[PDB]
RNA sequence: UAGCGGCGAGCGAACGGGGAGCAGCCCAGAGCCUGAAUCAGUGUGUGUGUUAGUGGAAGCGUCUGGAAAGGCGCGCGAUACAGGGUGACAGCCCCGUACACAAAAAUGCACAUGCUGUGAGCUCGAUGAGUAGGGCGGGACACGUGGUAUCCUGUCUGAAUAUGGGGGGACCAUCCUCCAAGGCUAAAUACUCCUGACUGACCGAUAGUGAACCAGUACCGUGAGGGAAAGGCGAAAAGAACCCCGGCGAGGGGAGUGAAAAAGAACCUGAAACCGUGUACGUACAAGCAGUGGGAGCACGCUUAGGCGUGUGACUGCGUACCUUUUGUAUAAUGGGUCAGCGACUUAUAUUCUGUAGCAAGGUUAACCGAAUAGGGGAGCCGAAGGGAAACCGAGUCUUAACU
């Protein structure tokens, strides 16, 4: 079985933006 | 429960004696005056559904 | 066709349409199985999605998390979860037309009169409302397994067969397809088959 | 004869379609709905007439006709059916009582359909050029 | 009517995990990989047998080769010998003969150069 | 079905018929006669239920076994062979079961009989007004304002009141039918938090209730609220005296108990992943889906002293997983760490086609009645005639003035 996921925690780095 | 009949398919379809169903022709509402009387004459006689369509009536009207 | 009796040694007159026609196995077939059907009770349930107890809290967040999405802990993928198509109580009784079960009858008591599995007596009855007595009157007429089908419902002769397992009494009324086949033998009173006879036509 | 010596009819019990059971089967895996599309979802399918927008046959095609509230109460009477009534007399109530007609039937007509062989008096039924034709023959009468 | 699983998932399983015996790691211990492993090597036979009898001939075509080589002709030519002097014995059975009975070779050898001279 | 309906999606009667059940009354009032019918309390007797209970048949010998209820032999009870228990499967060992009995006390129901209130019957009279109806706005009627009857009324109005009034689906006439604007009324009907008995082609510990267990608990949340996991020694605790190693440990080895302790309480069975010890063979010059075809050598076991069976597999040919999705995937596209368990075309009712069974120009009943899987019930439904929008005609019919 797996453990009930955590709620959003801070992230280290912003997601790379591509556009 | 029961199906229930397309009611709009029943007012537009009459089952014929061996399953068919006749129909009224389109095109014999209004527009009536451009219309050759030949094309009107041969508009005013009930038909019969086509092979293709049967499948489409059949569906609608259970109770035929 | 003329049965022949054991007790009295006799002759009884009977119709060759109820007693003398060929075995119809298929016809015989559906109205077995449409009698165990009838004998279903169909008394049972599980839960849906919808009827098992908790909440319709999405458990997590549709993305983000990296699990599998989840809408409802009652999902019938998880464990504790509904049953995908959970059953109702059904209804298992099956239609049997008249004519078909009368014929499936005249088709039984015809295959027990070739087999020899029907025995014609003019009269069954015991002395008192004791199992000794039946028992003994049942190692005499050299049978132990048997169906008793009498014109009225002797008081005496069902309580004195209550308790013996492979013994049955009833009334011409009361006889039934599957009895008629699951005995080993029929023990008929005269009255009985002049009630059957009536009642099949 | 025994309960366990009973078999049905050959070909009267067929095996059902069991769908997304294994490759063998034949009906693995999309269970005989193919791939993708409206059809292949659960609970998926266009409703009865539909087209696909096209306007549908049971509406670019007008109505026609009126439903005859008479019609409802006007039965026809075979000449086979003559004989099933009991007195001899077909009236608009024996037509009733042999339960030939409807309760609620107002109007019957007697038409050429099937053999009638006995004298019969129709008293109040409209009858057929062929049915008079038929009955009289046979040594019946008739009255409006 | 409710059937637990169990008993018939269990046989199954051990069906195919029998036929793994010998395979290297989860080959030979964990079921999904080890189905994987017993279809493949069933593909391999079903070819095999085909490749059996092509890998086969080609040893014998070989054997014989050198053996005709050894009496002073090529295998092309000893083949087309015994052809026009209608010897029907298979490369199966030369090839062995070329083995274990070189004077019966050199015989067929023989009767190849005298159906070609 | 008739209808309603952006005449779309859908919505969907009634008349009439078959059943279950059946019951009629009172006030709008005065007098005569009297409190006479009848429903309600109220004690008091009578039966009959309920709330404790009582009796309740009949088996022994031998064999296997730890143990007998099992096998074998010969008996017995049965209005009791429902069911449960007992050292393995018991009609006769036990508790029951059929059947027959039981209430000091309290209470339900049904009759009987006093008491209290209640007032019947007859004659004459009366006959529900801001109401019916209307205008406006909504709503309800299957009926969406439509040609729209009928019902309700927020608003503004407003009759006739039996020589009268309402309805019969716009509306009018005729005829028929009923009497609004006061009220009461059992039965057939609905439901089960809860109580007793009984039943199941219902589940059997990831199932079945969330909960077989001290579970709405632990735990989470400020709170509403959310909400688990977790069953099994043995027939009997006979639950391991005593000895030994150890820290007056943990743990273990003896001993003893038991049929069994590899049933020792971390306890029935004890699978798989996963982790080890031992043995055989291979493996430190060798390149890749790890197999497969060929194949030496070695070890082991045999039932020719020989081949054959088993394990290993040097060397060598061939060989880029699976699923999904795609024109096309070794793809460096998707999905899966592995195992075990669970996890997805069902159910109900209609309808059509096929197969099969019955009966056949007929076929079949539904509700319901019936203790009846019977039998009754044919109300209905489908079919035996169609054509026409329809009236209507009918083996024809429609079309058209009429059809070659
Ligand atoms: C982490 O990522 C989140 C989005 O998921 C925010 O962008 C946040 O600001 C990020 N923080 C850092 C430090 O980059
Ligand atoms: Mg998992
Ligand atoms: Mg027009
Ligand atoms: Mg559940
Ligand atoms: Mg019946
Ligand atoms: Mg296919
Ligand atoms: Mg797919
Ligand atoms: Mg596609
Ligand atoms: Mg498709
Ligand atoms: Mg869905
Ligand atoms: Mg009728
Ligand atoms: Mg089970
Ligand atoms: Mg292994
Ligand atoms: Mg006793
Ligand atoms: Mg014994
Ligand atoms: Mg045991
Ligand atoms: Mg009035
Ligand atoms: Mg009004
Ligand atoms: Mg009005
Ligand atoms: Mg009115
Ligand atoms: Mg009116
Ligand atoms: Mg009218
Ligand atoms: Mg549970
Ligand atoms: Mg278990
Ligand atoms: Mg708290
Ligand atoms: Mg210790
Ligand atoms: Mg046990
Ligand atoms: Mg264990
Ligand atoms: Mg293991
Ligand atoms: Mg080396
Ligand atoms: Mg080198
Ligand atoms: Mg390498
Ligand atoms: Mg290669
Ligand atoms: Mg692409
Ligand atoms: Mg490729
Ligand atoms: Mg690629
Ligand atoms: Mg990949
Ligand atoms: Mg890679
Ligand atoms: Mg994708
Ligand atoms: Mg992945
Ligand atoms: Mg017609």
């Amino acid at each position: 079985g797996k453990p009930r996921p955590y709620s959003p925690r801070p992230t280290s780095h912003p997601r790379p933006i591509r556009v | 429960p029961k199906i229930k009949t397309v009611r709009g398919a029943a007012k537009r379809f009459k089952k014929t004696g061996k399953g068919g169903f006749k129909h009224k022709h389109a095109n014999l509402r209004h527009i009536l005056t451009k219309k050759a009387t030949k094309r009107k004459r041969h508009l005013r006689p009930k038909a019969m559904v086509s092979k293709g369509d049967l499948g489409l009536v059949i569906a609608c009207l259970p109770y035929a | 066709m003329e049965l022949v009796l054991k007790d009295a040694q006799s002759a009884l007159t009977v119709s060759e349409t109820t007693f003398g026609r060929d075995f119809n196995e298929a016809l015989v077939h559906q109205v077995v199985v449409a009698y165990a059907a009838g004998a279903r009770q169909g008394t049972r349930a599980q839960k849906t999605r919808a009827e098992v107890t908790g909440s319709g809290k999405k458990p997590w967040r549709q993305k983000g998390t990296g699990r599998a999405r989840s809408g409802s802990i009652k999902s019938p993928i998880w464990r504790s979860g509904g049953v995908t198509f959970a059953a109702r109580p059904q209804d298992h009784s099956q239609k049997v037309n008249k004519k078909m079960y009368r014929g499936a009858l005249k088709s039984i008591l015809s295959e027990l009169v070739r087999q020899d599995r029907l025995i014609v007596v003019e009269k069954f009855s015991v002395e008192a409302p004791k199992t000794k007595l039946l028992a003994q009157k049942l190692k005499d007429m050299a049978l132990e397994d048997v169906l008793i089908i009498t014109g009225e419902l002797d008081e005496n002769l069902f309580l004195a067969a209550r308790n013996l397992h492979k013994v049955d009494v009833r009334d011409a009324t009361g006889i039934d397809p599957v009895s008629l086949i699951a005995f080993d033998k029929v023990v008929m009173t005269a009255d009985a088959v002049k009630q059957v006879e009536e009642m099949l036509a | 004869m025994r309960l366990n010596t009973l078999s049905p009819a050959e070909g009267s019990k067929k095996a059902g379609k069991r769908l997304g059971r294994g490759i063998g089967s034949g009906l693995g895996k999309t269970g005989g709905r193919g791939h993708k599309g409206q059809k292949s979802r659960s609970g998926g399918g266009v409703r009865r007439g539909f087209e696909g927008g096209q306007m549908p046959l049971y509406r670019r095609l007008p109505k026609f006709g009126f439903t005859s509230r008479k019609a409802a109460i006007t039965a026809e009477i075979r000449l086979s059916d003559l004989a099933k009534v009991e007195g001899g007399v077909v009236d608009l109530n024996t037509l009733k009582a042999a339960n030939i007609i409807g309760i609620q039937i107002e109007f019957a007509k007697v038409i050429l359909a099937g053999e009638v062989t006995t004298p019969v008096t129709v008293r109040g039924l409209r009858v057929t050029k062929g049915a008079r034709a038929a009955i009289e023959a046979a040594g019946g009468k008739i009255e409006e | 009517a409710r059937v637990k699983r169990g008993v018939i998932a269990r046989a199954r399983h051990k069906k195919i995990l029998k036929q793994a015996k010998g395979y290297y790691g989860a080959r030979s211990r964990v079921y999904r990989v080890a189905f994987q492993a017993v279809i493949k090597a069933g593909q391999y036979a079903y070819r095999d047998r085909r490749q059996r009898k092509r890998q086969f001939r080609q040893l014998w075509i070989a054997r014989i080769n050198a053996a005709a080589r050894q009496n002073g002709i090529s295998y092309s030519k000893f083949i087309n010998g015994l052809k026009k002097a209608s010897v029907e014995i298979d490369r199966k059975i030369l090839a062995d003969i070329a083995v274990f009975d070189k004077v019966a070779f050199t015989a067929l050898v023989e009767k190849a150069k005298a159906a070609l001279a």
